[PDB]
This record gives C-alpha cells, structure tokens and sequence, in this order.
C-alpha cells in the first residue's frame, strides 16, 4: 500500500494468513508458574461514591 | 533494531536508525627524578679529570 508522509511516502507491506485448530480435543496446556513483583500496591485507599 | 510484524488496529511500525557520538577525555602521568649537586659537580668535568 502507498500514501504519503510528513516526510516522503510510506509502504506498507501487508499478508493475509488464517489458522486452523485441528486437533480434537485440547492441544495446548498453558500454566502460571513463577511470581515477579507485584504492579499494584495492596495500600488503604477508600473508595469514593 | 530489529522489528517485529503485528495486526489489529495498532499503527504500523517502521525501524529506527541510531547515531551515537563520543568524544575523547585526556588524562596524564607525571614521576619525578633527582641528581644531587656533587653529581652534577662531578659529571661536568668533560676532560679535566
């Protein structure tokens, strides 16, 4: 695909794929298995309605 | 860099070129190196002695 930039022009080069799933029962087993540090802090923030 | 492919409604990624510029620091080294006086009173014979 081409259109233009602040700069020049601008390519972009694009590719349709599909996937299939074609096992019959469940063919991926994920799990969680290791802790980082947590994102979030465990303070006391009251909620305000 | 290196660059990866995605889809969706994220905005296409182009690569980016880096240009890094350093510069010298200038350091030294300084010793020191005596002659006592009767050595220099000796050693300025030059064919007398």
């Amino acid at each position: 695909h081409h259109h233009d930039a602040i700069g020049g022009v601008n390519f972009t080069l694009t590719q349709p794929r599909a996937h299939v799933d074609l096992g019959v029962g469940y063919t991926a087993v994920c799990a969680t298995a290791a802790l980082r540090c947590p994102l979030t802090d465990m303070g006391n923030t009251a909620q305000n309605l | 860099q290196p660059m990866i492919a995605r889809d969706g409604p994220h905005p296409v990624d182009q690569p980016v070129h880096n240009y890094m510029v350093k510069r010298i620091h200038k350091r030294s080294l300084s010793a020191a190196f005596a002659i006592a006086s009767e050595a220099l009173s000796l050693l300025s014979n030059t064919y007398v002695d």
